[PDB]
């Protein structure tokens, strides 16, 4: 695994990313809900929508979900395209 | 009469997922009698459920409102359900026993009035999203803390104090 998260932790494994994304240190998630910022913005408007619907709080929560619903198996996948499905999945572009 | 600060927050499922009074969409909606995903195929907006969450803590101390969402299971049953923040912010202002929020126009003043002072905030028009945003506020340390999250990045910030 990964100790912490740094901008060098490219293909980041699910199971890292969501062990950051729900760090009790506040400096570490906010990282990690960065790295989703990023792939948020990399994927909207494309495989899912949309800002004006949705709030960032409200994109966070159904990631949270679909990470914590994954089956173990799951979580060796890289974190963005895990991020897209949740969201893909729920809220595709119309 | 307008409750404690502590008791509302007791009786509101936050929507941040690393909180400890956190409940997750589709068991919010399941207690109130309605499926997240045929709400969601109606419309998406049901996703954000600030107001949903909000509405509910306020049955549970006794708060009287118009929504539009009928509550079809449980203790509340025939009682409803305001799902958009504007609607239940401009509810409350109007007309509740909360009274008229205090307005602010930009996030300094907004932090500044606040202060150390706890309560309901509405942040009205939040930058790229069509909306606002109704949850509670507290100090944590020297910030300002909300039980799903805040959005100072908004026109205005109204705020209900309690105590």
């Amino acid at each position: 695994s990964i100790a912490h998260l740094t901008s060098d932790d490219v293909n980041l494994p699910g199971s890292d990313f969501f062990r950051f994304y729900r760090s009790a240190d506040k400096q570490e998630k906010e990282k990690a809900r960065i790295y989703l910022l990023g792939v948020l913005d990399a994927t909207e408007g494309k495989s899912w929508c949309q800002y004006s619907q949705l709030q960032t709080v409200t994109l966070q929560e159904f990631v949270f979900e679909f990470f914590n619903k994954l089956p173990a198996a799951r979580l060796h996948e890289r974190a963005a395209p895990l991020i897209e499905e949740a969201l893909a999945t729920r809220f595709p572009c119309k | 009469m307008k409750p404690l600060y502590r008791q509302l927050k007791s009786s509101h499922y936050s929507s941040d997922y690393s909180s400890p009074g956190y409940l997750a969409a589709e068991a919010v909606y399941a207690e109130i009698g309605y499926e997240l995903d045929t709400l969601l195929k109606q419309n998406p907006g049901y996703a954000n459920t600030c107001a949903v969450r909000m509405s509910l803590a306020l049955l549970k101390t006794g708060i009287s409102f118009k929504g539009r969402l009928p509550i079809k299971k449980g203790a509340y049953k025939g009682k409803t359900i305001e799902p958009g923040a504007k609607l239940l912010a401009d509810q409350l202002h109007r007309s509740s026993s909360f009274g008229k929020a205090k307005i602010f126009f930009n996030a300094p003043d907004a932090e500044k009035g606040i202060g150390n002072k706890k309560g309901v905030v509405f942040f009205n028009k939040i930058t790229n999203y069509d909306g606002g945003h109704i949850d509670l506020i507290e100090p944590e340390n020297s910030l300002l803390t909300c039980h799903s999250h805040c959005y100072f990045n908004c026109k205005e910030v109204w705020f209900w104090e309690l105590s």
